[PDB]
């Protein structure tokens, strides 16, 4: 008999189509019966397909843009638009071909492009060490991006490592 | 005869506009689409049809203003459609996609898709047309290089209209009579208008909290705000806040458009 709505909200029911609409909804929720989460939140407020999970803001390690929409899946919480070149369910890793600490405070030293030199890097790989960013250099090739010959060595463009 | 239409999660709201005034007490739901997060809105003046973009599925759909059952026209190969504009003369739609990074054009029923632009786009969002003069305008809130761009509706003559002093240009609107292009910026916290012919001179209205979308009706601007959770009506010239509407269900407001009684 009472309105099937949270926080003493009034409701409207159209018996012809039988749809009931709560006038108000608690913060973070949306829908006619506040049965879902608003964009920017995730959960299952009424336990429609699992235990009750109150809507809460997307948890993406501050690696999402507040000006974007659809930042995370409204049911699971999976982060969908990670920035600063981060990735993963919680924007907790770097995208393929990038290195650094996605959880770093400063966005600058988060996930940067490996930018491996195609001549000095083994098999022309684009990935690199997750922490140092060091690309897998060919024989006698040095430098993070493998773009410099070791002293006393030449012709990086050989594609077999510098030589002499 | 003319109505205001705005988007919220799971619905599209509707409220009458009687002589530049919002009939707040008469605000009723236009359509309920529970599973969707409606973002962009547009209105076809010849057939009286409302168009929208949904970032949930994602999809682009339409429904007649008078009764009409909601129908989806596009689902495939879609990223994050956040703005949609129409060519009521040529019978086509235009939209921004901030995921696939492009602006596409297609027939009213969604067929014969064509990627109009797909380079130099990072976060396109707002987009409007001026069918009579054949011009297209859009915003790209690219954090590093935000911009307001224009091009012919046919895809030629693309160029940047505004680049400096822009933060987060989320939506824009064009008024044919005054030849005025206005946008709302959630970064600089203001609304700016300009004549595309003389791009250098910008009228500015300050004090906008967090504008998302905007539409116009003569001298008045109507924008949706994320901070205040309301539709705000502003007058260009006097730079005054005419009125505000707070929908009872205080969820995030998105796109906004005006349903004209005739073209």
């Amino acid at each position: 008999q009472p309105c099937p709505c949270p926080g003493g909200s009034s409701c409207a029911i159209v018996p012809k189509t039988k749809e009931v609409v709560c006038t108000h909804c608690p913060t973070g929720t949306a829908g006619k019966r506040c049965e879902l989460c608003d964009d920017g939140y995730f959960g299952d407020p009424l336990g429609s397909n699992g235990p009750v999970r109150l809507c809460r803001p997307c948890q993406c390690n501050d690696n999402i843009d507040p000006n974007a929409v659809g930042n995370c899946n409204r049911l699971t919480g999976e982060c969908l638009k990670c920035i600063y070149n981060t990735a993963g369910f919680y924007c907790d890793r770097c995208k393929e071909g990038f290195f650094g600490n996605p959880l770093a405070p400063n966005p600058a030293d988060k996930c940067k492009a490996c930018a491996c030199n195609p001549y000095g890097t083994v098999q022309q790989q684009s990935s690199c060490n997750p922490v140092t960013g060091q690309c897998q250099c060919l024989p006698h090739v040095s430098g993070r991006d493998c773009g410099t010959c070791d002293p006393g060595y030449y012709n990086l463009q050989s594609g077999q490592g510098c030589e002499r | 005869g003319t109505h205001l239409l705005f988007a919220q999660t799971g619905k599209i709201e509707r409220l009458p506009l009687e002589r530049n005034t919002m009939k707040k007490t008469e605000a009723k739901a236009f359509l309920h689409i529970p599973a969707k997060v409606i973002i962009g809105l547009a209105f076809d003046c010849v057939d009286k049809v409302v168009y929208w973009t949904d970032i949930s599925e994602p999809s682009i759909g339409r429904a007649s203003l008078h009764g009409g059952e909601p129908t989806t026209i596009i689902r495939q190969d879609l990223g994050s459609p956040e703005g949609i504009a129409l060519d009521h003369l040529g019978r086509t739609i235009f939209w921004t996609d901030s995921q696939l990074d492009r602006i596409e054009v297609a027939k009213m029923d969604g067929t014969q898709r064509r990627v109009l632009f797909d380079t130099g786009l990072v976060n396109p969002r707002g987009i409007v047309t001026d069918p009579v003069r054949g011009n297209l305008y859009w915003t790209d809130w690219n954090r590093d290089n935000p911009k307001i761009e224009t091009s012919h509706m046919d895809g030629t003559n693309r160029r940047i209209l505004a680049q400096d002093n822009l933060g987060l240009p989320n939506g824009l609107t064009f008024d044919a009579f005054s030849s005025q292009l206005c946008w709302v910026d959630a970064g600089t916290h203001r609304a700016e208008c300009l004549n595309p012919a003389q791009p250098g001179r910008r009228k500015v209205l300050e004090g906008l909290q967090y504008p998302f979308a905007v539409t116009s009706y003569g001298k008045n601007l109507y924008y949706t705000d994320w901070k205040t959770n309301s539709v705000i009506a502003m007058d260009l010239a006097i730079s005054k806040e005419m009125d505000t509407f707070h929908p009872h269900k205080q969820t995030r407001l998105y796109g906004i458009t005006i349903a004209l009684s005739q073209c």
